[PDB]
């Protein structure tokens, strides 16, 4: 068991599925730019196309790993890890909360295999700290 | 191998020698990488002036 | 009166506070019109006293500080947690003694009854309590000379290189 | 005794004061306290 | 061995807890240090060890190895 | 510059803008405050180029702002002008070796003016000494180097805010004034729509009281104040009327009890809000107000106006019936909206320059007071200025601020990143801001106006997350405290060559692209769909129309630290927020080595952080030696420049500077002469490049533990020397003064065998715990002996002496040489402080090796302390007899979610191996050939950006064109993954397992410092138990917890002897040693001395504790 | 009642009822929770050749530790003649010394905490062996019951006394008697 | 508010107290050893 | 029961797989078991 930047396989059908559901978004861009929705409505529709999106990119990079690979063999026996962080470093990171607790309805399309843009990683830290601090404070109240 | 040293006008590993471009712990580190070979079973000593 | 005897933790007579005082203002004047902290010496010749005096004088008019003042950004203790106690009882140094105290018995054992006798009486070890050569020589009846002979003889035996080993760690 | 340790020191005791409570020494917290055994595990008189 | 020795098990069939355990065993270790004390000194009640031993074991070890053997009986006061 | 060391870049982007000076942000503000020529250039090179409109410097200003000073009767007038400043007494050398605090003298021309015969008696006074600071932004203060850092306060202004009671189910609107040193008025519409004008916080009265007692009639307020119902109802429910009813009924509200009176509530009203002396907002304020409200009132003087008032009422009144844009003073028109206190358009930057001005201006109070006092007091024609002005508050003020201040930090110097990194540093708290405990999880957060402003990724992780962060790369502080950031600006979907500097209202105001747009090379917008952000900081697809703005490059919201970790793009926010805390922490070790595989940002940084030697003036080296090097400059002037040689920073590290050019070298000015504490020829450098293997190995590096190899130990790569300094006194007694000598009066001679004629240690002697550094007798006085300490001195006749030892000892635990000995006397001249006649300083030097137990870190999170250290044999080793440096567990990088250390050594290695890839028609080799990275010879560093990184595609490519090693193959086979051999058994491991090298980093967590045990040791004074801490011995705290666990496992005794011999029973201590050493039975605890002392407070306060036996009877304790 | 007195600095003075009040009182700081004497603290590395009742001391704690067992035990093999010159050879830090430090080390349970303790099983006895370093060595397998990682990570040491102390630290608290979890019952001395 | 009183009243009824207690005549004053006035090296003393 | 509680109704002691001995702290037992997982309720 060992770990390279080959061993991180991201699925070959991820292209696919992101270039329809992008197709999806921009045409839901172009109703609400003409103006048959409203902006809660275009929100919606796209928090949910980009959630099935996410859905069926974890599904594809579930079935792709092979079952002798090293991080799908430290994973399946239990050693360390689980299922999200996985398809956090190969897949789709998914949709993220703004710095006020409400999703961003533009996720953010990249692994960490892959590499984040300026924006993306910026809305990622938003999550971060909110988690830090959470974290901090746990500690005082559950002593108490 | 080289065991131990000492200069003329030094007192410890941490200072300089006037004139010389180098710390006394960079000769030292600078003499740690010389190759001798030595047939005497005493400590012999060899002078650099 | 009443802020002279009850502005200080520590009192100060009127007198010495009014020493304090003019001390403080000519310092003050001299930093003011010279512009720079007055030196000892110049501070003994305009007030006419010596340094050591000046000196003194500006030891007594310090004022305590607090052992409950923070020092910690957190605050989690006080300036008085870290002040050891330069006055308690070390338990080394005290099992360290009474040691001492068993080995000195055993070894003033070792002597005859009447030198250990008057060695003990000497240095009062039974009781803490020196006596003088007359008084041991009247209760063993013998000259005041004599009984500073046997307590020379005794002494020497110790600091003998056959009896001093014993002893010599605990000096 | 375990109530002032607790929390509202100065209430606790200004109540029991005037009540004049008296602590019997019943739990672990005051036995920790006045530093004695506790009454549970090896310091019950059953196994002492 | 060492601390594991001996096990818990064999020494849980002679008392009725770990809590009794602890009293009996730290009860038979102070007489045997206590009698190692004052060994040299005046005879007195106390006894011990009755099993062999080592240049300088802890009493501890010893009466653990006498409760296991079972020479010994505790008592109700 | 242009001398700088080879690098071979990946970037892909040309950047138009160069970072600014890191260091500018304190010494622009520095300067601005003295008023120094610099500053005069800038404010005169404001040629419609920058933000430089204040022409007043801040002592200028201050005193401006203090004059004219006259009586209460303006018979005579004083005035102050024309500050100047004289050269330093001392140099920075100086201060710091004998202890000063390095700064200038400060005169001022003072005129008093006399009102009959027209006098005027201009002088010179001395304003005290200012202390300076150094071209490095630090202070030395009292011979230490200390930081001041800016602080994140929230700008005065008005503020609207709404809020919702989830019980009453509508809304609450609020509207508050809040001044920079004034009295507050909050204003708020509640459930019952009634216009609240609270005052002060206190109680709640009706805004028709106070319109009322401004001066309006009720016509007026129906007439104006009509449209809206609420004001109406607030009017109805009056009950009163008058100007002179409102205001008696305000001012007996608000003041109750004194005799009311007309007079007395108009001036007291005057005095909270119209009186400049007692309320001034300042410059910004009035600008926030005016932009705000719309009044165009000139920002000349600031203090609270009625039309002020009449404004926010009519903007509350607007915004709480629901209007979204109104008519403004003074303006077209303005928009209606709460307030964000996060935002960085209310969030403004209190820099080093305005807190010392303000704690002049404190100063200046006093010193004003008392010379009006003494004026007034006194008689008159024979008063001039000198005998006026007392310095002492000011120079007083100046010295509180500089010490015990929390802002006044002392300087952390564990190398140049952490030195530059203190510097740059916004604090959210400390005097004026607010509090650790207090603030919430709202005023932690990244708030999308940070964006270029202020690093989200850079912040502690203790319970100071989000109170301290770092500024942006290219983050500027504005003139009214704001930070702007740079945009290059497009016009018609053409990208130009315009650099504007925008806040973050103007932000708000534009559309802003982003920094890597792929372009048709034509400045021009390629793809017709780009990312941009929008008002809300919203993300958003745009058409290249309405696009304005674009990021001048990537990595413009990163801070400084956080630029050079490699593949940033790869790593988790939280594995980069640690690697960027914890690469702060890395000591400076002997050899420095720069990265294989960096960013562009290690030669910037390490230049600008101050701590590289650069040339001055261009000319030819003339002599060179490792102590100095002297250069014949070009216009004919010789000038040397001295080295610091094993110096001791703040930390405790060592500071040793190399040297870069020879003899014959030519130098141009700005070139870099001689390295710092950690940089290699003039770049940073805080670790060493290890052959790391990713595998695990039987367990030594389980759980995040480290295996090195004995190569790390036996060729020093991981070595670093430590220097500390022990200080002792001789002073005076009641029994006469202490002596320094080597007349120690019972020590067997051979202690005294390294200590030279004056009793202090020699410089070389090698020390060793116990050992004595500085002899030292102090009297003691008659006292009476035990008996027997008496008859053991009569058997050996030892005269006692009457003076014991307290001489210096080095600690236990500790080793090292004698590097130096600095002593002072006090009547040798020295400014030693009173009754202390001499003192003496002592350093000790010792080189440290890495053993198992120091901690190891990388700069993408991966930390953990080493847990063994293996032969060189039994190391797994390549096919061709190569050992691996250092073995890491692979089960900590998935889960932990940072590839990039995966990336970093697989692009390590291709660096170390070199490459050649010209002929090749290939995609990806094609970039390759556009920015020159063909052929690269073996171990040539490259740089990889933050954003701009190599692509996998590349480093897959290339790695597959590696220059083959002596025997014609090539190890790391295509997939990465090389195939070693078992340093043990022998036989070839199963599979091929990642290898590569990485960039390792040794952080300031030694466990030499870390170990610490007792046996006994000091005890507390009041409380018995043992002295916690590490200076003393002291003893571990076994706290509520401890004793819970205890007590579940049913241990009493283990318990009662934790809680009554071992911290408590004074009594009881000696005894249990006793027993130990007698070899018996360890003796029944007895009663701890706390419940003691509580008992005695009880009683105390008057409680009548007691304790009772089995019948009704008092024990009384003793 | 009305604004409290203060001194220098502006800071109110500290009266009676403060002093047995709050989180640093007289009860909670100086009666529930004190300082102990025969402690130390270190940082944990981790040892796989270690049994699962065993743990590593570095020699310097153990000496500083056991320091009046040595003294005793030298004393009594004539390796001193008193207990003065017995203190000043383990003080001077002699040869033989470690060579009787590694014999009265033997059998003596020693306590292994790691705070926080959120559960019974954060403290632990185990039977010490002395090592070259001046860190802990660690069982692999206990790590899960302290939350123990080896990233910096401290714990500190605490020696058991009297006869009863040490058998409840070896019959109660012993480490390979404690696999299950209290909370639920699984065990927690597993492979990890 | 009867029964609130009656608590208070009823406590001094029957136990030893008395209600002449909350009325102090004297003051107790702590040993001085809990108030400690020690000498730090140099000279400078301080308080409790 | 008259004082406290008794072992067979406590029942089968987790931590050792046996029945509760009759000196067992059984409250400061549930309180830390409760209250460890603390952290990990993310709030
Ligand atoms: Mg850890």
């Amino acid at each position: 068991v060992t770990v390279a930047i080959s061993d991180v396989v991201v699925p070959e059908a991820k292209k696919a599925i992101v270039k329809g559901y992008e197709e999806q978004d921009e045409k839901v861009q172009k109703q609400y730019e003409r103006g048959l929705i409203t902006k809660e409505e275009r929100t919606q529709e796209l928090i949910a196309i980009w959630t099935k999106a996410t859905n069926e990119v974890a599904e594809a990079m579930n079935a792709n790993f092979p079952k002798t690979n090293p991080i799908f063999m430290m994973v399946d026996s239990g050693a360390r890890g689980n299922m999200m962080q996985m398809r956090q470093i190969a897949g789709m990171r998914g949709l993220v909360s703004n710095a006020k607790n409400e999703t961003i309805p533009r996720p953010i399309k990249a692994s960490f295999r892959e590499g984040l843009t300026v924006l993306e990683y910026f809305i990622s830290t938003h999550g971060a700290r909110k988690g830090l601090a959470d974290t901090a404070l746990r500690t005082a109240d559950s002593g108490y | 191998a080289v065991t131990s040293i000492r200069i003329d006008g030094v007192l410890h590993e941490f200072t300089t020698v006037p004139g010389v471009k180098e710390d006394v712990t960079d000769l030292i580190l600078n003499i740690k990488q010389l190759v001798v070979s030595s047939e005497h079973d005493e400590p012999v000593v060899m002078y650099l002036r | 009166r009443a802020m002279a005897d009850q502005a200080r933790t520590i009192r100060i007579p009127v007198h010495m506070v009014e020493v304090i005082n003019k001390l403080a203002r000519v310092q003050r004047q001299m930093l003011q019109d010279l512009g720079r902290e007055p030196t000892p010496e110049e501070l003994a010749k305009e007030l006419d006293m010596t340094p050591e005096k000046v000196i003194e004088v500006q030891k007594y008019g310090r004022e305590p500080i607090s052992l409950h003042t923070p020092l910690g950004e957190d605050g989690d203790s006080e300036f008085g947690d870290l002040i050891e106690d330069s006055e308690a009882v070390v338990p080394a140094d005290a099992v360290s003694f009474t040691l001492l105290q068993e080995q000195l018995h055993s070894v003033l054992d070792t002597l005859s009854e009447r030198e250990a006798g008057v060695v003990s009486m000497r240095f009062g070890l039974t009781d803490g309590q020196p006596k003088t050569l007359d008084e041991i020589g009247k209760v063993y009846g013998v000259t005041r000379e004599r009984i500073r002979q046997i307590e020379s003889k005794t002494m020497s035996k110790l600091r003998h290189p056959s009896r001093s080993q014993v002893l010599r760690d605990y000096l | 005794l375990s109530a002032a340790s607790f929390q509202e020191t100065t209430r606790v005791l200004t109540d029991a004061a005037i009540n004049a409570k008296s602590d019997s020494l019943i739990g672990l917290k005051e036995n920790v306290i006045i530093g004695k055994l506790i009454p549970a595990g090896t310091g019950l008189s059953r196994y002492r | 061995e060492g601390i594991i020795n001996p096990p818990i098990d064999e020494l849980l069939e002679a008392t009725d807890s770990k809590y009794s355990l602890v009293i009996y065993a730290a009860k038979r270790a102070r007489q045997i240090n206590a009698y190692y004390s004052q060994l040299g000194e005046g005879l007195l009640e106390y006894v011990g060890p009755l099993v062999d031993t080592h240049v300088h074991e802890k009493p501890l070890s010893i009466a653990l190895r006498e409760i296991n053997a079972g020479l010994l009986t505790s008592e109700a006061i | 510059a242009s001398t700088a060391p080879l690098r071979i870049s990946f970037a892909k982007i040309k950047e138009p803008l160069e970072v600014p000076n890191l260091l500018a942000l304190q010494t622009e503000s520095f300067d601005w405050l003295l008023g120094n020529a610099a500053w005069k250039a800038r404010v005169e090179a404001a040629l419609e180029s920058g933000q430089d409109v204040p022409t007043k410097s801040g002592l200028e200003e201050i005193f401006e702002e203090i004059s004219p000073i006259e009586d209460f009767s303006g018979s005579m007038s004083l005035t102050f002008r024309d500050h100047r400043f004289e050269p330093p007494k001392n140099s920075i050398d100086e201060c710091k070796d004998r202890d000063f605090t390095y700064g200038a003298p400060l005169f001022v021309t003072a005129e008093f003016t006399n009102n009959e015969t027209g006098e005027i008696k201009s002088q010179t006074v001395f304003m005290g000494d200012f202390p300076l600071m150094t071209n490095k932004g630090t202070f030395v203060i009292n011979g230490t180097e200390r930081v001041v850092v800016s602080q994140l306060v929230r700008s005065p202004g008005v503020y609207f805010d709404s809020s919702i009671d989830k019980t009453s189910d509508k809304d609450i609107f609020s509207a508050k004034i809040i001044p920079s040193r004034g009295a507050w008025l909050e204003m708020e519409i509640d459930k019952r729509d009634l216009v609240g004008v609270r005052i002060d916080r206190k109680r709640k009265q009706s805004v028709t009281v106070l319109l009322k007692a401004l001066g309006w009639t009720t016509e007026q307020i129906l007439q104006e104040f009509g449209e809206y119902e609420s004001m109406r109802a607030t009017l109805e429910k009056d009950h009163t009327q008058g100007q002179d009813d409102a205001l008696l009924d305000i001012y007996r509200k608000l003041r109750p009890g004194e005799p009311p009176t007309r007079e007395a509530a108009q001036t007291l009203l005057e005095n909270l809000y119209f009186n400049p002396k007692r309320y001034d907002l300042a410059k910004v304020g009035r600008y926030k107000v005016n932009k705000k409200l719309g009044a165009d009132e000139p920002l000349d003087a600031g203090v609270l106006t009625t039309d002020d008032v009449i404004a926010t009422i009519k903007y509350l009144v607007k915004l709480h019936a629901g209007e979204t844009e109104t008519i403004g003073e003074n303006g077209n028109e303005i928009v209606v909206e709460t307030d964000d206190i996060d935002h960085f358009g209310n969030r403004r930057l209190r820099n080093v320059g305005e807190l010392i001005q303000n704690q002049v201006r404190t100063g200046l109070a006093r010193m004003e007071r008392v010379v009006r006092e003494r004026m007034t007091t006194q008689d008159v024609e024979a008063i001039t200025p000198q005998t006026l002005i007392n310095i002492r508050p000011v120079v007083a003020s100046i010295k509180e601020f500089f010490g015990t201040s929390q802002l006044s930090q002392f300087m952390d110097q564990n190398n140049p990143l952490s030195g530059l990194t203190h510097k740059r540093r916004l604090s959210a708290l400390g005097p004026g801001g607010l509090s650790r405990e207090r603030a919430g999880f709202e005023v932690r957060d990244v708030h999308p106006s940070h964006y270029g402003r202020m690093c989200p990724i850079e912040t502690p992780e203790g319970p100071n997350i989000g109170l301290i962060g770092s500024l942006a790369s290219y983050g500027r502080v504005n003139a009214f405290g704001f930070i702007e950031t740079p945009y290059r600006k497009v016009v018609d979907g053409q990208v130009t060559d315009e650099v504007d500097y925008v806040t973050a209202d103007e932000e708000d105001r534009f559309v802003i692209a982003q920094a890597n747009a792929a372009l048709d090379e034509e400045l021009r917008f390629s793809e017709n769909r780009v990312l941009v952000r929008k008002r809300g900081g919203e993300v958003d697809y745009v058409e290249p129309s309405d696009v304005d703005y674009m990021d001048v490059s990537p990595r413009q919201m990163v801070s400084v630290a956080t630029a050079m970790i490699p593949f940033l793009e790869h790593d988790d926010a939280n594995r980069a927020l640690m690697g960027a805390n914890m690469m702060r922490q890395a000591v400076p070790l002997i050899k420095s080595e720069a990265p294989l595989v960096g960013t562009g940002m290690e030669y910037r940084c390490a230049t600008d952080a101050g701590d590289v030697l650069k040339a001055e003036k261009d000319g030819v080296v003339q002599e060179l030696s490792a102590d100095y090097i002297t250069v014949a400059n070009d216009d004919g002037t010789y000038i040397t420049y001295r080295l610091h040689k094993f110096s001791r920073s703040n930390q405790g590290t060592s500071v040793n500077q190399k040297v870069v050019v020879d003899e014959g070298d030519r130098v141009i000015e700005g070139q870099v002469l001689a390295d710092g504490p950690a940089t290699e020829d003039g770049e940073m450098a805080l670790g060493k490049n290890l052959l790391v293997a990713f595998m695990p190995w039987e367990g030594h590096n389980y759980e995040d533990a480290i295996i090195l190899s004995q190569r790390l130990v036996q060729d020093d790569v991981l070595s670093s020397i430590h220097i500390e300094e022990h200080e002792v006194d001789a002073r005076d007694t009641k029994l006469g003064p202490e002596e320094i000598t080597r007349d120690i009066p019972n020590v067997s001679e051979e202690v005294l065998a390294d200590l030279d004629e004056r009793g202090i240690i020699r410089i070389g002697a090698e020390v060793v715990a116990g050992d004595i550094l500085v002899g030292k007798v102090t009297p003691k006085g008659e006292t009476e002996l035990t008996p027997e300490e008496r008859l053991l001195r009569a058997i050996f006749g030892e005269k006692a002496r009457e003076v014991r030892d307290t001489s210096l000892k080095v600690p236990h635990g500790e080793i090292g040489k004698i590097i130096g000995v600095r002593v002072f006397d006090r009547e040798e001249g020295d400014e030693l402080p009173p009754g202390v006649n001499q003192l003496v300083r002592v350093y000790v030097a010792q080189k440290r090796k890495i053993t198992d137990g120091d901690k190891l870190a990388g700069r993408h999170g991966n930390k953990g302390v080493i847990s063994k250290i293996l032969p060189i044999e039994d190391m797994p080793f390549l096919e061709d007899g190569t050992p691996v440096d250092i073995i890491l567990n692979p089960l900590g990088v998935p889960s932990r979610m940072n590839p990039g250390q995966v990336l970093e050594i697989h692009l390590g290695w291709l660096a170390s191996r070199g490459w050649d890839v010209s002929g090749l028609a290939d995609e990806w080799a094609q970039r390759l050939q556009a920015i020159g990275a063909d052929k690269v010879a073996p171990g040539t560093n490259v740089a990889t950006p933050v954003f701009d990184g190599a692509r996998e595609d590349e480093l897959a490519g290339l790695l597959n064109h590696t220059i083959p090693n002596r025997d014609g193959e090539r190890m790391v086979l295509p997939t990465g993954k090389a195939r070693l051999f078992d340093g043990r058994s022998g036989e070839p491991f199963p599979d091929p397992i990642s290898v590569g090298y990485m960039y390792i980093l040794k952080l300031h967590h030694l466990v030499d410092d870390k170990l610490h045990a007792r046996s006994t040791g000091p005890y507390s004074m009041i409380t018995q138990q043992p002295l916690g801490g590490k200076a003393q011995f002291g003893g571990q705290r076994f706290g509520e917890m401890e004793v819970w666990a205890l007590e579940a496992y049913g241990a009493a005794y283990a318990l009662q002897e934790l809680l009554t011999i071992k911290s408590d029973d004074v009594t009881g201590r000696v005894k249990v040693y006793e027993a130990i050493v007698k070899g018996e039975n360890i003796p029944e605890p007895g009663i701890p001395e706390s419940f003691k002392v509580l008992i005695k407070e009880m009683q105390s306060l008057c409680l009548n504790v007691e304790v009772l036996s089995s019948d009704g009877m008092s024990i009384e304790m003793r | 009642r009305g604004r409290p007195v203060t001194g220098p600095g502006n800071r109110p003075l500290k009266s009676l009822s403060d002093m047995l009040k709050g989180k640093q009182g007289r009860f909670r700081q100086n009666l529930l929770g004190k300082r102990v004497d025969y402690s130390a603290r270190s940082v944990i590395v981790v040892g796989p050749q270690l049994k699962l009742h065993q743990c590593g001391l570095p020699k310097a704690m153990a000496l500083e530790l056991f320091k009046p067992f040595v003294m005793k035990r030298l004393v009594d093999l004539n390796h001193a003649q008193n207990i003065k010159s017995a203190k000043r050879m383990v003080e001077r830090g002699r040869t033989v010394v470690y060579d009787v430090l590694e014999e009265v080390i033997a059998e003596h349970p020693v306590l292994l905490n790691r705070a926080p303790t959120l559960h019974r099983l954060g403290i632990q006895a185990f039977e010490p062996q002395l090592v070259e370093g001046k860190a802990i060595q660690i069982h692999p397998l206990v790590c899960t019951a302290f939350n123990a990682d080896f990233d910096g990570d401290q714990m500190a040491v605490h020696l058991p006394l009297s006869a009863e102390a040490q058998a409840e630290a070896r019959i109660l608290m012993l480490s390979s008697n404690n696999i299950l979890k209290p909370a639920d019952g699984r065990p927690v001395t597993m492979p990890t | 508010r009867a029964l609130k009183r009656l608590k208070v009243v009823s406590a001094f009824l029957q136990t030893a107290n008395s209600p002449k207690g909350m009325v102090l005549d004297c003051v107790p004053v702590i040993p001085p050893d809990l108030r400690p006035m020690v000498q730090l090296d140099g000279g400078r003393f301080a308080t409790s | 029961s008259a004082v406290g509680t008794c072992a067979f109704c406590y029942g089968r002691s987790l931590a050792t797989g046996k029945l509760v001995d009759i000196g067992e702290a059984v409250g400061i037992i549930a309180a830390q078991s409760i209250g460890e997982p603390g952290t990990q309720l993310t709030m």
